[PDB]
């Protein structure tokens, strides 16, 4: 999603004085021979000021998702857009909208629990304890099983 | 007269240039411990806004 422009707006004159001056300050080299593959945790440390921490976990885990286990150039614009705030921001909640009018085009009055099944499976994501439990919890926010629009409306924001 | 005046002089001159050491020495201790300090206060900041958040949630 919004990721690859992230990584793209990068190329910004705040977030490159950043990079570079990280570079300068603790990126260097001449240890012992660790290999610090692993310093993301150095970089957050050294930055001064940490971002909220959705930003580093998404980048401890998304990135080299395949066992890379390194930083490039590129990989070096996904942790400075981690130190900024280059985020989609929940990205548009005009979207948020949008969706949720996709789902009631039946008109359900609100996001119909079946709606949450067929995208489910058409997701294909593996029914797990959280399957089915979160989608109860949405519709069940009440907690008496009645679908609103506001329950899912606030259960898909905050998120990008 | 003059040569013990001199003598006199450059005992002060000493005295003064050990006091500037060791006033030296403490100059840079103090500013390895204000670092820190700003390092201490950052952490307890970031602390604060998040621990704030918890409880507005």
């Amino acid at each position: 999603d919004d990721i690859y422009k992230a990584a793209v707006e990068q190329l910004t004159e705040e977030q490159k004085n950043e990079f570079k001056a990280a570079f300068d300050i603790f990126v260097l080299g001449a240890e012992d021979g660790c290999i610090s593959t692993k310093e993301l945790g150095k970089v957050m440390r050294m930055l001064g000021q940490n971002p909220t921490p959705e930003e580093l976990q998404e980048m401890i885990d998304e990135v080299d998702e395949d066992g890379s286990g390194t930083v490039d150039f590129d990989e070096f614009l996904v942790m400075m857009v981690r130190c900024m705030k280059d985020d989609s921001k929940g990205k548009s909640e005009e979207e948020l909208s949008d969706l949720f009018r996709m789902f009631d085009k039946n008109a359900d009055g609100y996001i119909d629990l079946d709606e949450l099944k067929m995208m489910l499976q058409a997701t294909g994501e593996t029914i797990t304890e959280d399957d089915i439990e979160e989608l109860m919890k949405d519709g069940d926010k009440n907690n008496d099983g009645r679908i609103d629009y506001d329950e899912f409306l606030e259960f898909m924001k905050g998120v990008e | 007269e003059a040569e013990k005046a001199a003598d006199e002089s450059e005992r002060g001159m000493k005295v003064i240039e050990s006091r500037a050491q060791k006033d030296e020495e403490k100059m840079e201790i103090q500013e390895i411990q204000l670092k820190e300090a700003k390092h201490i206060a950052e952490d307890a900041d970031r602390k604060y806004e998040e621990v704030a958040r918890k409880l507005v949630i």
